[PDB]
This record gives C-alpha cells, sequence and structure tokens, in this order.
C-alpha cells in the first residue's frame, strides 16, 4: 500500500463534504477536514476559497455596475495559479474538488463577454474541469465511496402503491414477475417482516427480484 | 503495508493484477493455471482456481465492474480465455483463438468506450473482442499489426463520439499508435521508433484532464522511454538505461509514479527529469 | 380540550386524518399538519376540504369572489393547476365527489358546477359535465345498485342522481352531511338547521353549523350557535341519541 506516495488520500475523500445550498459551510468543513488530515497547504487553500466564494461577491448582470470578482486578481488569477500548481503536483482530488466548489456558485457581444468574464472558472476551459471531475469520480469509485463520487459528479457541466394505495410519483420498487409495487419505504417496511406480495397475488417478490 | 500472498503455484509467476476495487488478486504462472486469490483485510483466500489453458499464461487483466467482475487471460496456447463470475464461482465464459501464435498482452478498453479486449499476439496481429451483448463477441482482427509480433497493447483513456486509440508495442523495434476510424476499421495513426530492441511493455498514462498524453514503454535492450504529447507529436525522453532487460512498466493512479520492473529481479518507482524513489 | 396552536372559517381532515386544512378569516388557507402550520397560501375561503389521496393532495377552496379555487399538489406553496372560476355567484362550499365516481367537485353556490377532470394527471382543465341550478353533500355510495347522488342545501335538501338510462343528473339549511354507508342498505342524512335533524333514506337550540360524520358514520358531531360541540350517536333502538358534549374553549 503506497497511498502515501500519491497526491490523493482516501481519508480526505471520505472527510470532504458537498452541499450546493451552502458553499461557505462546505468550504469550512473541508478546511477542518484538511486540518484533521494534516495538510497545511490544503487548509490555506480551503480558507482562501471560503473567503473568495461568499455570496457577497456575486457577479452582477450589468458589466458597468462593477468589476466582477473573477476579474479580480484574488479571483480567477488566484484560482488559475492554484490549478496550475496542483496540476504540476498532479493532485487530481484537490483540482476537481476546487473546480466543483467554484462552479457550484456559477452590446450583445459585450454582454456575452461580460458573462464570460464573471465566472471564476474559465468558460473556454470547461472541458478540462469536467475531465478533472470525471477522473476524481473514477478515483472515488476505485476507493468505493460511490456516494461521494455521485456528489462530485453533480457539478459536471455536461401507478398506485399496493400497500398504502397512494399514487406513487417518486422512488418506487416494482416486481417484474408479478407487477405489483409501490413506495420504496413502504416496500422496505413490508418486506422486512413478510415475504409475500402485498397485492395478494402470491408472488414471492424477494425470491423474484433480489438477484 | 505489506501483504505477503503465497502464490501456491507450481511454477514461476508471470503476472499479478488486482481487481478494480483493490480487494481481489489474480495471478498467472507457467503451470497453465490462473487462480484468483482474495486479499481483502490482509488474507489469502483462493476464491477460484482456473485451469483451461493448454500452456503458460502470460498476462491477465481485470475488467471494469460496471460491466461486471470479469477476468481475461492470454496464454502460450495461442488462445485467450475470458473468465466471468456465475453465482459466486469463476467459469470460462468465452474463448478466443483467432491468432496463429501465442497471445502475450491483453488489456480491457476504458469503461467509457465499452467492453473491448485488445489481444496482442506474437503472430503480428491484434484482435479486439467487442462485447455486443447476449454473450456474443465481435472480433475485428488487425492483421499484420507488427513486423514480427506484437508483445504489448495498452489502451488510452477516453479523450475527446469517442476517438478510440491504443498503443501497441511489438518486436518491430517501434510503437504503433492505432486510431479507430469513423468507418469502424482500425488503422495506425503514428509510428514511434526509438527503441533499439524488441518492445516488451507499453503503458499509456491515465489522463486526469491534463492536455498531455503520456506513453511509457520498455524494450529488450533495457531502455525505458517516456513519450509526451503537448498535434499528434511525441517527444521521447529516456527515463533510464537499465543494465538488464526491462519487462513491465505501469503508471500510478494519477500517472505521476511509474512502476518499472526488469530482468534484474528488482522493482523501481520513478517520479518526475525522472528520479528513482526506490 | 387540547387547544393546539392555529379565525379558522373551516377546518377539515384529509382521508388519512394526518393533515388538517384550515381556512383563516383573512382569506388564507393553511395545511396544518402537534399541528404545526406547514404551508401558507393567501387563498385567492368559505370551505376548504381535501380530496382523495389516490387522486392527489388537492384542496378545494370556495371563496366569495364568484370562484372555486382548487390548489393542486406541486411541492411549500402548492400551485393552482386549475381554477374553477366559472361560477357566476360565490361558491358556498367545495366538496369533492367520492373516489369511485372520478375527479368531480361540487360548488353549490344554486348552480352546482360539477367539474369533471378526464385527465387525472392533468387536472388543470375542469369540465362542467353536469350543472344543476348553501350546502353541498356527496353520497359515499359506490355500489353497483346505488347510483351516485349529489345533495344541495339552501339557506331543504334535494338529491340528484345521475340516472343510467338518460346519463344525466336528475328552518334554513346550513350544512348537510351523508354518513359513510359501509354496506348499509339505507342512508342517514344529517342537516344543519334551527334543530338538528337526522333522517333515514332506504331505497343546541340555535342555528346549527357544519356537522360531520365519523369514518364509520355512527357517532355524530353537531355544532351550532350555542358554542358547544355536542357529540351524538345511535342508541340500542337504532335511534339518534346524545353521546357527549365537548367544550370549544377546552374546558
Ligand atoms: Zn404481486
Ligand atoms: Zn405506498
Ligand atoms: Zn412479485
Amino acid at each position: 500500500d503506497i497511498a502515501c506516495l500519491l497526491p490523493v488520500h482516501k481519508s480526505l475523500g471520505e472527510l470532504y463534504i458537498l452541499n450546493v445550498n451552502d458553499i461557505q459551510e462546505t468550504c469550512q468543513k473541508n478546511a477542518a477536514s484538511a486540518l484533521l488530515v494534516g495538510r497545511k497547504d490544503l487548509v490555506q487553500v480551503w480558507s482562501l476559497a471560503t473567503v473568495a466564494t461568499d455570496l457577497c461577491l456575486g457577479p452582477k448582470s450589468d458589466p458597468d455596475l462593477e468589476t466582477p470578482w473573477a476579474r479580480h486578481p484574488f479571483g480567477r488569477q488566484l484560482l488559475e495559479s492554484l490549478l496550475a500548481h496542483y496540476c504540476r503536483l498532479r493532485d487530481v482530488q484537490t483540482l476537481a474538488m476546487l473546480c466543483s466548489v467554484f462552479e457550484a456558485q456559477s452590446r450583445e457581444r459585450e454582454r456575452d463577454q461580460h458573462d464570460k468574464n464573471k465566472r471564476l472558472l474559465d468558460p473556454a476551459n470547461t472541458q478540462q474541469f469536467d475531465d478533472f471531475k470525471k477522473c476524481y469520480g473514477e478515483i472515488l469509485y476505485r476507493w468505493g465511496l460511490r456516494e461521494k463520487r455521485a456528489e462530485v459528479l453533480k457539478f459536471v457541466s455536461c401507478f398506485q402503491c399496493a400497500i398504502c394505495h397512494v399514487a406513487v410519483r417518486g422512488s418506487s420498487n416494482f416486481c417484474l414477475t408479478c407487477g405489483h409495487g409501490g413506495h420504496t419505504s413502504h416496500m422496505m417496511e413490508w418486506f422486512r417482516t413478510q415475504e409475500v406480495c402485498p397485492t395478494g397475488c402470491g408472488c414471492h417478490c424477494l425470491l423474484e427480484s433480489t438477484f | 503495508v505489506i501483504n505477503t500472498v503465497d502464490t501456491s503455484h507450481e511454477d514461476m509467476i508471470h503476472d499479478a493484477q488486482m481487481d478494480y476495487y483493490g480487494t481481489r488478486l489474480a495471478t498467472c504462472s507457467s503451470d497453465r493455471s490462473v487462480k484468483i486469490f482474495d486479499v481483502r483485510n490482509g488474507g489469502q483466500i483462493l476464491i477460484a482456481d482456473l485451469r483451461g489453458h493448454e500452456g503458460p499464461v502470460w498476462q491477465v487483466a481485470w475488467a471494469h465492474p460496471m460491466y461486471g467482475n470479469i477476468l481475461a487471460s492470454c496464454s502460450y496456447d495461442r488462445k485467450v480465455i475470458i473468465w466471468r463470475e456465475e453465482n459466486g464461482t469463476w467459469e470460462k465464459s468465452h474463448e478466443h483463438a483467432g491468432h496463429d501464435s501465442s497471445v502475450n498482452s491483453v488489456c480491457w478498453a476504458p469503461h467509457d468506450y465499452g467492453l473491448i479486449l485488445a489481444c496482442g499476439s506474437s503472430d503480428g496481429a491484434i484482435s479486439l473482442l467487442t462485447y455486443t451483448g447476449e454473450g456474443q463477441w465481435e472480433v475485428k482482427k488487425i492483421n499484420n499489426a507488427h513486423t514480427i509480433g506484437c508483445n504489448a497493447v495498452s489502451w488510452a483513456p477516453a479523450v475527446v463520439n469517442y476517438i478510440k486509440r491504443f498503443a501497441s508495442g511489438g518486436c518491430d523495434n517501434l510503437i504503433k499508435l492505432w486510431k479507430e476510424e469513423e468507418d469502424g476499421q482500425w488503422k495506425e495513426e503514428q509510428k514511434l521508433e526509438a527503441h533499439s530492441d524488441w518492445v516488451r511493455d507499453v503503458a499509456w498514462a491515465p489522463s486526469i484532464g491534463l492536455p498531455t498524453s503520456t506513453i511509457a514503454s520498455c524494450s529488450q535492450d533495457g531502455r525505458v522511454f517516456i513519450w509526451t504529447c503537448d498535434s499528434n507529436t511525441w517527444s521521447p525522453k529516456l527515463l533510464h538505461k537499465f543494465n538488464d532487460v526491462v519487462w513491465h512498466v505501469s503508471w500510478s493512479i494519477t500517472a505521476n509514479i511509474l512502476a518499472v520492473s526488469g530482468g534484474d529481479n528488482k522493482v523501481t518507482l520513478w517520479k518526475e527529469q525522472w528520479v528513482c524513489i526506490s | 380540550a387540547r387547544s393546539i396552536a392555529a379565525l379558522i372559517h373551516d377546518v377539515s381532515f384529509d382521508f388519512h386524518g394526518r393533515r388538517m386544512a384550515t381556512c383563516s378569516s383573512d382569506q388564507s388557507v393553511k395545511v396544518w399538519d402537534d399541528w404545526h402550520c406547514t404551508a401558507s397560501w393567501k387563498t385567492h375561503v368559505w370551505r376548504v376540504t381535501w380530496a382523495h389521496p389516490e387522486f392527489g393532495q388537492v384542496l378545494a377552496s370556495c371563496s366569495f369572489d364568484r370562484t372555486a379555487a382548487v390548489w393542486e399538489e406541486i411541492v411549500s406553496h402548492w400551485v393552482k393547476r386549475t381554477t374553477l372560476v366559472d361560477s357566476r355567484t360565490s361558491v358556498t362550499d367545495v366538496k369533492f365527489a367520492p373516489k369511485h365516481m372520478g375527479l368531480m367537485l361540487a360548488t353549490c353556490s344554486g348552480i352546482v358546477r360539477i367539474y369533471e377532470a378526464p385527465d387525472v394527471m392533468n387536472l388543470s382543465q375542469w369540465s362542467l359535465q353536469h350543472e344543476i341550478s348553501s350546502c353541498i353533500s356527496w353520497n359515499p355510495s359506490s355500489s353497483r345498485a346505488h347510483s351516485p347522488m349529489i345533495a344541495v342545501g339552501s339557506d331543504k335538501v334535494q338529491i340528484f342522481e345521475y340516472n343510467e338510462n338518460t346519463r344525466k343528473y336528475a328552518d334554513p339549511v346550513h350544512d348537510i352531511a351523508f354518513a359513510p354507508n359501509l354496506g348499509r342498505s339505507f342512508h342517514i342524512l344529517a342537516i344543519a338547521t334551527k334543530d338538528v335533524r337526522i333522517f333515514t333514506l332506504k331505497p343546541h337550540n340555535s342555528q346549527v353549523w357544519r356537522v360531520s360524520w365519523n369514518i364509520t358514520g355512527t357517532v355524530l358531531a353537531s355544532s351550532g350557535d350555542d358554542g358547544c360541540v355536542r357529540l351524538w350517536k345511535a342508541n340500542y333502538m337504532d335511534n339518534w341519541k346524545c353521546t357527549g358534549i365537548l367544550k370549544g374553549n377546552g374546558s
């Protein structure tokens, strides 16, 4: 096991969090996780991102209102320099995680150019960021944290129930052999104790679906 | 840590590739057997012992679990047997013997492309077993791929349909980079010629998103060459000139540390000039 | 008794009795699901009653603006897919038809705008398949031998049955309620008037208010201007009798 010789740590991947609803909270949590792991440069980078991702820095629709924080040197130039340094270090995890964190927040020709310049990530270099995210998801799948891989990949640019008789619109389990099914929680609760189909057709749905 | 796994083989080992999850280990030896151990939680449990080859098995390669836990093996008997799980036991699901000589290298295609097994045999031809479904494999053999015989085949990570490409290293003293044309046939795109002897292993570096495709190759003469593409232009950089023959080269998960194993019965890890870590 | 936090013009349970819809006097309807207000609507609401859950969590609101709004489940502030505003007069009440007869809503303004939705998934369209011109009561009968019936009260109860052959429907009363049958051969009618009246149809000392029937239609709750929610029930002689008195203030 030579994971200590690699720029990607399983502990960091397990400790990282992702919530697009609140970016500052997730950045602070990532900084705490990096401090727990012991990588000081990750701590500094995560604190810098925490500061630079606050909603008070939201880009304005009007180009003449103010200079967007992306055009600020502590914006894209900071992020571009960090990405170049981590590419030199080949740190896929940090690159993809930073790209996801910064992308979560994010006359006609002038308006289009302003929309291009207001993003802290390069609009013309989104393919590379998507590649980083996909590769980090691949590494997470390698580790086995499928939920973390799904969470990271969310930022890539590219019938009536037979138990409660309530219309099912969300998650649902349906048996292919008999055809009676309903809400996922209802089926979980019903099959945790019994083994016969709730509709009474006699189908042993556990022996018919599970595998 | 260290996991000393007793091979329990009847002859010398030739390959040892662990599974995708890093939980199961599969090894092959000259005893015409490929027994798959379970190395989870520091153990040595023989999940299944396989004996279906008429000769020594050279290389094995696990397939992506997204298409199921499948292992392929290339042996001296000029036949490639693809092993798959069936209710918790390993069985020979498909066998391919379309080559007139021993198949030396097998590597599964990237999961994005699909389930394609690229077999590189000593007859000079390369066959790609594309999985069409329903237990049916379509073989598009690339005859006369090498002047004498292909000894190594390495797929390239999905980079942008998909431009499927792989690196082939044979006894022709050169490396042939094959590209999948829009029609469907496979034709060589660029030829890389820097080794002075037979090429034994080629290993395309996994791409993390860097606009730089990296190729690592080793030859019989003992030289290991690192090829980079900053265009379809490759500039080799001699990593090292080893005293003895170099057998296998393998990249790290981030393609920063290269595992070089040669005939000197030693394993060296090189990280970027390239400096040895071992 | 337990005066949970909440002027509610009308408060009614859903089919499961786990969510409560209350129509405030400020022209607002809330789904008070420990009943804590889990929604806010501003309505457009004299009466707010749920629909059958298999048809969706639809709440029908009858307003004084000559409309009968129907707020459909879109998750919280539910979006009005449909708006039955074709009624010329103010909708006194909006009570959904029983689940067996389809998605029908009755707004006894006197025009009984029985709006039918052929598409259950797309209820945005309301079709006045029937129109017969104070209280609207639906017959819960689902029997093959019991034709669907619609009752209309006037501030005095007339039952219109959709006859199969013609394929067409054919003291002041404050509220009329039909007891759940549960296989009964007769229907029990409860009408809110100056005196509480119970009648059998076999094929407070003041102004009464919206009396309701329990899930089995045996115990009765009749409310009036007396301020006491008197609980009524049957007797050993199959006759209506008092079964208890409940205090509105909780005493
Ligand atoms: Zn069933
Ligand atoms: Zn259900
Ligand atoms: Zn079933």
